[PDB]
């Protein structure tokens, strides 16, 4: 399950950033660890 | 000639930068003293003709996406005067003159002369490469070409000569009115890998180091003076950090506009008075 999903965007002179935050929550039984990956392949998110 | 540093900059980075990636030799004698690991890592990525990876250079606040992978990034800084002429004269020019112009030219044979064609008229003529024309070759300029007696010279049919020069504009003459100014430019590499930004920084002291040598900057752009700041994190808030080392470069250059004058004296009018 996913919650608050952002696409936070920050404009500097190094240019535009995409960062944001999204609350997750799991399954039972399962130990998750820092810097784990995930990827949704159903959604799909513009860019230019 | 008012002066954009910033793109003159531009200018000079992006084609000796591709140069010096282009082979590998001249980047392992830039990168003697670093270690193995990162030199070889840096040389796989990005050295050679066939590289997959690819470093950029852009001024800041780009309103699109830009590679944080490898990237030089140039802001324009302060600025300062710094001396002055009185009546903030700077140069005097019967003939208007543009840029200086080096120009390759293989020698040429004309009826009673050896010449040199050249793509643009000369305002002045400062250097033949190698030649030290004396009074019996009598070095003359008219318009596109110099030339230089044939007989005592024809050895040289074929010099495979090289020309430094100045454009000619005008027939018009004037003063040059300005001042020196002392400003400072910013440049930073960014890299979410620190050691890739080192050896960016090392790269582009290197370049630096050679454009002292380049026509524009020995005329325009002297007295450089180089300045760097610490390793920082540029940017937290990303999944991993933006390091970057910014360098500040300073330059001497004359800002100055050309001052027509439409008074010629070709007449005299000495006449005695009498009481």
């Amino acid at each position: 399950a996913i919650q608050s999903q952002e696409k936070g965007t920050n404009q500097l002179d190094i240019g535009i950033l995409d960062t944001g935050t999204a609350i997750g929550t799991t399954q039972l039984e399962k130990r998750i660890s820092y810097r784990d990956r995930f990827t949704v392949p159903e959604v799909l998110m513009p860019q230019q | 000639a008012i002066t954009s540093v910033d793109s003159y900059l531009l200018s000079e980075i992006k084609p000796r930068l591709n140069t010096v990636l282009e082979n590998c030799y001249i980047i392992d004698e830039v990168l003697k003293d670093f270690d193995y690991q990162t030199r070889e890592s840096f040389k796989e990525a990005f050295c050679g003709k066939n590289a997959q990876h690819e470093v950029t250079v852009g001024f800041n606040f780009p309103k699109f996406k830009n590679n944080y992978e490898a990237h030089y990034l140039i802001q324009l800084g302060q600025g300062q005067e710094t001396k002055n002429s009185l009546g903030s004269i700077q140069s005097s020019y019967f003939e208007a003159t543009g840029d200086t112009l080096v120009e390759s030219s293989t020698a040429i044979r004309e009826d009673d002369k050896l010449v040199f064609t050249v793509s643009k008229p000369i305002g002045e003529l400062i250097k033949v490469e190698d030649i030290e024309f004396a009074k019996y070759d009598n070095l003359q300029v008219e318009g596109n070409k110099v030339s230089f007696k044939y007989q005592t010279n024809e050895d040289y049919e074929n010099y495979n000569a090289n020309i430094i020069f100045t454009e000619k504009k005008n027939d018009s003459k004037g003063l040059v009115k300005g001042f020196t100014v002392e400003e400072q430019v910013t440049v930073v590499g960014l890299s979410f890998n620190v050691d890739v930004a080192r050896c960016l920084d090392a790269v582009l002291k290197m370049i630096l180091i050679s454009m002292r040598d380049s026509i524009e900057e020995q005329q325009t752009f002297q007295l450089q003076n180089l300045s760097f700041g610490d390793i920082a994190p540029i940017i937290e808030d990303g999944d991993s950090m933006i390091f970057g080392r910014p360098t500040i470069i300073k330059y001497t250059s004359s800002l100055d506009l050309d001052y027509t004058i439409t008074q010629d004296i070709n007449k005299l009018t000495f006449k005695e008075r009498k009481d």
